[PDB]
């Protein structure tokens, strides 16, 4: 279940799936969410959470730590660059094509029409949330 | 049979609305005997043969039929009932045809308005409307100089007279006449129509009205040429017909002080009106219409006293249908003394009693010449052949005089053509009426074929596309027409005394059993027999056929007529007496098809939605009945069976893009387009490249939108993947 889930988080992480998280594993999620730490922040981060002191994270040791309505604020707001309530398809391009993903004008506008439940051509806070959910 | 995934939706069976959508739950396997579907109940599906797929919603409510991918019967219902009701579109293409769906309501797109929008503009770049189809003749006679017809086909009411004034209204508009031809409508269809079992108003003949043009293509007059009149409705009715409406009008207004000269009883007194039991209809008041009737002769110019010969000459045949024979056994007859419906027939047609009466039993024959006694059977043929012949005679001469307040002196440059035809007719019990019917189909429809595959040469070659299907349909032609053919033994068995209505159908039998696949027996019958016409099978019954085709007219009759003091009946008569009703229709047809092929063809094909005169709705049932009628479904299976989809390289870009590489994309789009295209679909029969379009097979540009379907679906589930990583790493860190 939740655990299920923690284990699809832990997997994020963990790019090689070998198990457990490096610190290069970590720098590399962290420098793409903006971040950028240096080797040691990321070794301290590390050993925070490593109980065998074996200088990597596996996911019972993982699983240890870890044990929305904001998040989700805190994500739209991101989307909405020009902070007006409303999620543009060119708001959506924007961070979509930040992200990484390379989608056309189209896949975007399909993903706005089919999140838009008002049809009003643009997406809302509660249609965020819906869509995310 | 990959098209057949989750989620996918066909139509299937359904007693009450024909097709009916359903959704595949699971994805058939190759050999699988159930579909797993979902109306909106679940079913089993029980097929080895797959049910028909739904077009995608782009293709749906289309202005053109032949634009739909998955083209099929369901798929024609589904999108006429669409555009009609969500949209109240009344008009759409199919191909070159013309599509009108009566709404039985007043629709405010008739107005100047709107021709003026028509007018200049090209076949397509606007919705469909008559008026394109009307614009586009008006164009084709001034551009190629040739003359057009414009055929506006379908069942009695259901638009066909509507369409008509339309066309007319448009070409007055663009370029009195439409006035007057509307005006003349009650005096044609009370001479020429009657009520059917299943029509109160039928026309039983094809109106050609010639609208006359000058040498700048002005109006300046019209002409109306009549074909295919049904001569056996004069003297026979089927069970709840009636003979053409203007006898009952006449015997409604019996009492009438002007009409009481005419000796009229009820229509149920009469033979030549009662024989279906059914002397009125709901809703009609004959009297009424009568006046109607004199009012329409008297705006076109029929004087009132030759209006009163008109109705001499039906009352005439009216008693002339009441005159009893007396058999002096047995090759002999005679009329009884002093005889009250010859008497008044002698007056009213101001002919000599006794006179009359010796030519009605007797015939003169002419090595020696004798006055031969007739028998009762053939002098009662006679009477009605003769009947027959006034009649035809009579119409002939009020169309003559119609004609003569819509000419003009004017020079006639050119002209234009609208026809006003029935289309196919089956009833339960089909006759000899229904068989000329469907025979004058297949001729229109081989016009039709021949000219659709003309067109067709013409673009493949403009597109440099090489070929290509055509459907001859002369085989059923030539089954009825030709030597030893159906009409031909019937008129072969017509002049054997011993021939019957049992004895033909062994002579057909004998002919083309098992030797024409388009004929065929009923399996439990030796009175009947089976056509394969274009759009459906047709069973006629053989009884009647032989009385109905007879039509000698004894030359003595009408020299009697000929020699009246009534001075109209002798301008009607201004072998031949011993030609046939069938080999009448021939010649009349023949003409006719000489007229339509001295020209550029246009086709309007008008359906009746309901039986009730609802406004806007449409009844499935009687919507595929009158669609394969008018010929649609026939059509577009053979659309379907060529390369119907039809796209510009243009558009083949900005709809499939999405499914494009950056790889592949050069700058000649016309290039990527065929590369990109050759790896989409493996099999390259299933296109074919043109100078500016791609032509699809039926199938392949759903194929194409089921590929975009899934590109953008898969688009959504990866963004929001891509959102569900980045808000968990952000979630934890
Ligand atoms: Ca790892
Ligand atoms: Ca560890
Ligand atoms: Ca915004
Ligand atoms: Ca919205």
């Amino acid at each position: 279940e939740q655990i299920a889930e923690f284990k699809e988080a832990f997997s994020l992480f963990d790019k090689d799936g070998d198990g457990t998280i490096t610190t290069k594993e970590l720098g590399t999620v962290m420098r793409s969410l903006g971040q950028n730490p240096t080797e040691a922040e990321l070794q301290d981060m590390i050993n925070e959470v490593d109980a065998d002191g074996n200088g990597t994270i596996d996911f019972p040791e993982f699983l240890t730590m870890m044990a929305s309505e904001e998040e989700i604020r805190e994500a739209f707001r991101v989307f909405d660059k020009d902070g007006n309530g409303y999620i543009s398809a060119a708001e959506l391009r924007h961070v979509m094509t930040n992200l990484g993903e390379k989608l056309t004008d189209e896949e975007v506008d399909e993903m706005i029409r089919e999140a838009d439940i008002d049809g009003d051509g643009q997406v809302n806070y509660e249609e965020f949330v819906q869509m995310m959910t | 049979s990959e098209l057949y995934t989750k989620f996918a939706r066909v139509w299937i069976p359904d007693p009450e609305e024909v097709w009916k959508s359903a959704e595949l739950l699971k994805d058939y396997k190759p050999g699988d005997k159930v579909l797993l579907l979902h109306l909106e109940k679940d079913l089993e599906y029980r097929l080895g043969e797959l049910p028909h797929l739904r077009n995608p919603d782009i293709l749906v409510g289309e202005n053109d039929l032949t634009a739909l991918s998955y083209l099929h019967e369901p798929a024609v219902l589904h999108n006429l009932r669409v555009r009609f009701i969500d949209s109240k579109l009344i008009y759409t293409y199919c191909g070159i045809v013309l599509v009108a769906i009566n709404p039985y309501e007043q629709l405010p797109i008739y107005g100047e308005d709107i021709i003026n929008a028509y007018s200049g503009q090209n076949m397509g770049d606007m919705d469909p409307h008559i008026f394109a189809v009307a614009e586009e003749a008006y164009k084709q006679m001034a551009r190629d100089e040739r003359n057009q017809s414009i055929i506006v086909s379908g069942e009695s009411g259901a638009g066909k007279t509507v369409s008509a004034k339309y066309a007319m209204r448009y070409f007055a508009t663009v370029s009195n006449v439409e006035e007057k031809v509307l005006a003349s409508n009650p005096i044609m269809e009370s001479i020429g129509n009657a009520k059917t079992t299943r029509n109160d108003n039928s026309s039983r003949f094809g109106k050609y009205i010639e609208i006359g043009f000058d040498k700048r293509y002005r109006i300046i007059g019209a002409n109306m040429r009549t074909y295919l009149l049904e001569k056996s409705r004069v003297v026979f009715q089927a069970e709840e017909e009636r003979n053409y409406h203007i006898f009952y009008q006449l015997c409604a207004s019996a009492k009438l002080p002007e009409f009481k000269m005419l000796r009229l009883g009820n229509a149920d007194s009469f033979h030549y009106t009662k024989q279906g039991g059914s002397p009125m209809i709901e809703g009609v008041d004959d009297a009424k219409e009568m006046a109607h009737t004199r009012q329409a002769c008297t705006l076109l110019g029929i004087s009132e006293s030759y209006q009163m010969g008109i109705f001499r000459i039906l009352a005439g045949i009216l008693h002339l249908g009441n005159v009893g024979f007396a058999s002096r056994d047995s090759d002999s007859c005679t009329i009884p003394p002093k005889h009250e419906p010859l008497t008044i027939f002698c007056d009213l047609m101001g002919v000599d009693y006794e006179e009359m009466c010796h030519w009605l039993c007797h015939r003169k024959l002419a090595t020696e010449t004798y006055i031969k006694p007739i028998s009762k059977l053939q002098a009662t043929n006679a009477r009605d052949a003769l009947a027959k012949h006034i009649y035809a005679k009579l119409f002939n001469w009020i169309v003559d005089h119609v004609n003569q307040a819509l000419h003009s002196a004017v020079k006639q440059h050119s002209f234009i053509g609208v026809l006003d035809i029935y289309g196919f007719e089956t009833f339960e019990i089909n006759s000899f009426e229904q068989f000329c019917i469907n025979y004058a189909n297949e001729k229109l429809q081989q016009q039709f074929n021949m000219h659709v595959f003309k067109l067709e040469q013409e673009e493949y070659m403009k597109e440099q596309i090489p070929w290509i299907d055509f459907y001859d349909n002369q085989p059923c032609i030539n089954l009825i027409e030709s030597k030893l053919g159906i009409l031909d033994l019937l008129d072969e068995e017509c002049k054997m005394p011993k021939g019957t209505d049992d004895t033909w159908a062994q002579k057909l039998y004998n002919t083309h059993l098992n030797k024409c696949a388009l004929f065929e027996k009923p399996r439990m019958s030796n009175k009947a027999f089976i056509i394969k016409h274009f759009a459906d099978k047709v069973e006629y019954q053989c009884e009647g056929f032989l009385e109905k085709n007879k039509d000698t007219v004894f030359e003595e009759q009408i020299k009697v007529l000929k020699s009246s003091k009534f001075k109209m009946l002798p301008e009607l008569f201004q072998k031949e007496h011993k030609k046939t009703v069938g080999h009448q229709f021939r010649n009349s047809l023949h003409l006719l098809m000489e007229t339509l092929n001295a020209t550029t063809p246009h086709y309007v094909r008008c359906i009746k939605p309901n039986d009730f005169k609802f406004p806007f709705t449409f009844d499935e049932k009687r919507a595929v009945q009158q669609l394969r009628a008018c010929g649609v479904l026939e059509t577009i299976r053979i659309s379907a069976a060529g390369f119907p989809s039809r796209w510009t390289y243009q558009e083949f870009f900005s709809r499939y893009r999405v499914l494009m590489k950056q790889k592949d994309v050069l700058g000649d789009r016309k290039q990527t387009c065929k590369n990109v295209l050759e790896k989409l679909i493996l099999d390259k029969d299933k296109y074919q490249f043109g100078k500016t379009k791609i032509f699809f097979r039926a199938g392949q540009v759903a194929y194409l939108e089921k590929l975009r379907a899934d590109k953008l679906r898969a688009a959504c589930i990866r963004i929001q993947k891509t959102i569900r990583g980045w808000l968990l790493r952000k979630r934890y860190l």
